[PDB]
DNA sequence: CAACAGCATGCGCGCCCAGGGCTGATCGTGCAAAAGTCGTGCCAGC
DNA sequence: GCTGGCACGACTTTTGCACTCGACTAAAGGGGCGCGCATGCTGTTG
């Protein structure tokens, strides 16, 4: 309705909506607005991605309109508020960044322009070898590089998203003797709809004493002091209350209980059983195969073999295949390396 | 308004014609209200709430 | 294949604003199809 | 937009009770009449020749039970919203216009030349209109496009539902429950209290006023209704009509 | 007599929005009336010249 | 406590203190209403009162 | 400058350009009320 | 030369009503392209220079039907 | 004893903010067809 | 010949209709007003 605040809206600016503003206002042709039309939505909250160019190109089914009108479009579209803005591959990002230095930097334009323009790749790692490549020595290249190290990447600068997205807790767990104990904090038409008030508000008592029961098993499922956590299945939360699994899994998938460790509610019921007599299932796994990868390979051993040897060392019955690949995955250099 | 027992002339404002219709309230601290008032043909009445 | 416009498929130039009952027909005319359940966004997804 | 299928057409209580009431004076019926009769209450007896029982009337079901005991068979009597579809279906406007201003012609009192002169004027526009009587009582819903209906997001997150969705939530409630019920072949009695829930339901979504209380549990208040949802004052006032809050301004 | 005399206004939008907005429409709604546009606060409403 | 706490934190009567001057805090802390819970809703009041 | 979408925008564009010129189009809020009477078993529909 | 009176413009055409017709579509001419000013430019914007034309007579309704004719003869 | 006209009571307009306030949860009940992922083996690179 | 990545399988997880009846004792509000229109009961005309 009107005369409050309803929550109408606020209409806040995304970066393509910004982009798309900032295009409104460029003296673009007829053809040239479609193409840019085009690119903007292609851009990510991320900046750098402009996706394919080549599907860009083809989108707009043929009839003329080659890659050359697309390319200056884009690269004017390139050069748009937060200076860097799309292109690609973030080499074409970082030498639009660094199209305006003004010119007036000592050292930095031509030692910048080698070394973000090419050679780009292998400056990862160190200087080494490339110290060797443009004859540089000492600092000159050391300052181009705090220059080229300063320039930040691409957008997410727009942003819009003041909204860090908050947990509000359900159920508190107050620590005990090292350990968990749940508390769970936080005319005669509508006289019969009072009535079934009286039902909702019966359950409504009900509700903290599920948070309180259901975790009190589910602490008694899982060691807190343990290692991760004690594999558990839903068979056992089925087994107390005699709930269907379905059910339980999706109160602990909606609510997140609060531990003074964790914000993780349904990921403390989900486990595996490892099938073998020897045996914290998956989760000390991959876990403790991420931590014992941490610290290895003083310099490049690069070996999952040695880390499923010590794996199987431990008696988990490592498959050499299945234990690497949960251990190399997650960003983990493993393997990747050699 | 205090609790106690109250009184009223409506100041005949009602009928057009013009009386004098006097209706007393009841009001306690907590709970129904008892207002005895006089009709136009003159007869008294008991209001609950 | 594109040049496409949504601000230019509106111009319309009316005159009488014309009122009227609404059929079962009409109301079907408008309907993009039917909402059989009274639930509104799942609460864990966070979509529809 | 949207819509939805409703088992049982009821309420619509734009008319009837939007005074005077159309339905009421085009039936030739009291508002209480028809008013009470729309829920529960009376059978409405409709059609029905060759019997004692006149065209338009209704009875007690006490008297129902007499007159199944008696005449059986060819007295037809909808308890539900459905007669007066069916009443209101089998008006015929020529003719009963017609007939109408003859016997207007030659009336007496003014008291009685001035109603007719009412069902003339109205009839008359359902005719040159090309409405037909039917539609008043509506079978399809239709909703209410979403984003004008936004979710008022919280603090924490988890949006919690606006006042024009709970009016959605319940229709939507009822008429699955009165489907549900409807299709297991139940008793009367069951699916009679579905009709009156689901047409306090409409009606209660189409205006929160019309009888007593309409609100909730939430701090009350009658909420809105698409009819409240009308511009603020309850004018165009507000968001429109003069009333644009404003750019380029500053005090 | 003023009030009677806006609520009989031929252009079903004005005087919907002076008044009595249930009254006007069903009035309106049944009789299938067309608004014309030919006075001043239909023209504001639908955004047009006086 | 949620009937208390509910009281003073929340309620027509109980309001946040005009801190700006001596007097405007000494004026809010004698002053008597006839507003709230206990009566005269306004604009319906009357002009008697 | 309140509810034409459109029309604000290229009202901007050509200020910023110096045409001083308004290109008016339909309020947002008309088009809302239309869907909110069309909410109603009521059409009100715009005839040309 | 800011205007304060527009009477003066006003005795050349009757009801201002078409005085801002006649000023606004002469303004519009110079604003956005595709005419000069017949009269000296004091800095003045373009409005009061359709003003002053309006007032000097040099301007009016049937001034820029006539020019409007000859216009798309010549073209 | 008939219909007709009048007096009266009730109901719905207006005025006008008014403030929020909220609520989220919940709950299940089977069984069954389809799919995500962990495990194991096979093939290719060094 | 050894390690790492990926393909194939099983499992066990994900996902789709369709119902379930329960019930209890309050919680309060609450000093405008006009204006008009309609329904209803009364009353007097013949």
């Amino acid at each position: 309705d009107d005369e409050l605040p309803v929550y109408q809206g606020e209409t806040t600016q995304t970066l393509q909506d910004y982009l798309m503003w900032q295009v409104e206002l460029t003296p673009f042709t007829d053809t040239d607005r479609a193409i840019a039309t085009s690119i903007v939505d292609a851009v990510d909250d991320t900046g750098y991605l402009t996706i394919q160019i080549e599907d860009i190109v083809d989108s707009i089914g043929d009839d003329e309109i080659g890659l050359e009108e697309v390319e200056a479009v884009l690269k004017r579209i390139q050069r748009f508020d937060p200076v860097g803005v799309a292109a690609k591959d973030l080499r074409d990002c970082l030498l639009i960044q660094l199209s305006q230095f003004a010119k007036e930097t000592p050292w930095l334009e031509e030692a910048r322009l080698i070394i973000s323009d090419h050679l780009d790749l292998l400056a990862n790692h160190d200087f080494r070898t490339l110290m060797r490549v443009t004859r540089l020595k000492e600092e000159v290249l050391k300052e181009a590089v705090n220059l080229i190290q300063s320039l930040d990447x691409x957008x997410x600068x727009x942003x819009x998203x003041x909204x860090x997205x908050x947990x509000x807790x359900x159920x508190x767990x107050x620590x005990x003797x090292x350990x968990x104990x749940x508390x769970x904090x936080x005319r005669s038409n509508l006289q019969e709809a009072r009535w079934l008030i009286k039902s909702l508000e019966s359950a409504n008592d009900t509700l903290l004493r599920v948070s309180r029961c259901i975790v009190e098993q589910q602490q008694a499922f899982f060691e807190q002091g343990e290692e991760y956590m004690k594999p558990m299945v839903l068979a056992d939360i089925a087994q107390a209350v005699e709930m269907h699994e379905s059910t339980i899994s999706r109160v602990t998938t909606q609510k997140y209980l609060h531990s003074p460790r964790g914000i993780x509610x349904x990921x403390x019921x989900x486990x595996x059983x490892x099938x073998x007599x020897x045996x914290a299932s998956s989760t000390a796994i991959r876990a403790l195969v991420k931590k014992l990868i941490a610290a290895e390979n003083p310099a490049k051993p690069l070996s999952d073999s040695k880390l499923t040897s010590m794996l199987s060392e431990q008696g988990i019955m490592v498959a050499r295949r299945t234990v690497a690949k949960y251990r190399e995955s997650l960003s983990i250099p493993p393997s990747n390396q050699r | 308004r205090s609790p106690g027992v109250f009184f009223d002339s409506d100041k005949g404002k009602t009928h057009s014609s013009g009386k004098v219709l006097y209706n007393a309230r009841i009001i306690p601290y907590r709970g129904s209200w008892l207002d005895f008032e006089f009709d136009p043909k003159d007869n008294l009445f008991v209001r609950i709430d | 294949l594109l040049k496409f416009l949504k601000a230019q498929t509106k111009t319309e130039e009316f005159d009488a604003i014309k009122i009227a009952l609404a059929s079962p027909d009409m109301i079907r005319s408008w309907s993009f199809g039917e909402v059989k359940k009274p639930e509104t966004i799942n609460y864990r997804t966070f979509k529809p | 937009m949207g819509h939805i299928e409703l088992a049982s057409p009821t309420a619509h209580i734009w008319f009837l009770k939007s005074l005077p009431s159309r339905i009421g004076l085009l039936l030739d019926m009291p508002l209480r009449d028809i008013e009470r009769v729309l829920y529960f209450e009376s059978y409405v007896v409709i059609e029905g020749g060759m019997t004692n029982l006149e065209r338009q009337q209704i009875l007690t079901e006490e008297q129902y039970l007499d007159a199944l005991e008696e005449f059986g068979d060819e007295f037809d009597a909808k308890m539900g919203a459905e007669a007066i579809q069916a009443l209101l279906k089998s008006m015929d406007l020529e003719q009963e216009c017609e007939q109408l201003r003859e016997e207007l012609n030659e009336t007496n009192s003014e008291t009685k030349r001035k109603k007719l002169t009412k069902r003339i004027k109205l009839l008359e526009a359902f005719v040159q209109s090309g409405n037909k009587p039917e539609w008043m009582i509506l079978t399809v819903l239709p909703v209410l496009p979403p984003d004008l209906r936004p979710l008022v997001p919280l603090d924490g997150g988890r949006f919690a539902t606006s006042d024009l969705n709970d009016l959605y939530r319940r229709v939507i409630n009822r008429n699955n429950r009165l489907k549900r019920l409807l299709d297991l072949a139940a008793p009367d009695i069951i699916v009679r209290n579905e009709k009156r829930m689901l047409q306090e339901a409409v009606d209660a979504l189409l205006d929160n006023g019309r009888r007593g209380r309409a609100i909730t549990g939430s701090n009350k208040r009658p909420l809105k209704s698409l009819a409240d949802m009308i511009k603020g004052k309850q004018g165009r006032f507000r968001q429109n009509l003069l009333g644009k809050r404003v750019d380029y301004s500053g005090r | 007599g003023i009030t009677k005399a806006s609520l009989a206004t031929e252009s079903f939008i004005s005087a919907a929005s002076f008044q009595e907005t249930t009254r006007v429409l069903t009035e309106a709604a049944v009789a299938g009336k067309r608004d014309e546009l030919r006075g001043l606060k239909e023209n504001v409403i639908v955004g047009r010249l006086i | 406590s949620a009937a208390v706490k509910e009281f003073f934190g929340s309620s027509q009567l109980s309001q946040f203190m005009d801190q700006n001057n001596p007097l405007s805090e000494i004026t809010h802390k004698r002053r008597i209403s006839a507003l709230g819970p206990g009566g005269l809703t306004r604009e319906r009041a009357g002009f008697e009162v | 400058k309140s509810d034409d979408v459109n029309g604000r925008t290229k009202m901007y564009k050509n200020i910023v350009d110096g045409n001083h010129q308004m290109e008016p189009g339909m309020p947002e809020s008309f088009n809302v009320l239309l869907k909110e009477i069309r909410s109603l078993g009521i059409n009100i529909e715009l005839e040309d | 030369m800011a205007r304060v009176t527009v009477q003066d413009a006003v005795e050349k055409i009757g009801n201002r009503f078409d005085l801002v017709l006649v000023a606004a579509r002469r303004a519009r001419q110079m604003q956005v392209g595709g005419k000069d000013p017949l009269v000296p430019e004091e800095n003045d914007k373009t409005t009061v220079i359709a003003l002053r034309e309006i007032e000097e007579g040099l301007i009016n309704n049937q001034i820029l039907d006539v020019r409007e004719r000859q216009e798309q003869q010549e073209q």
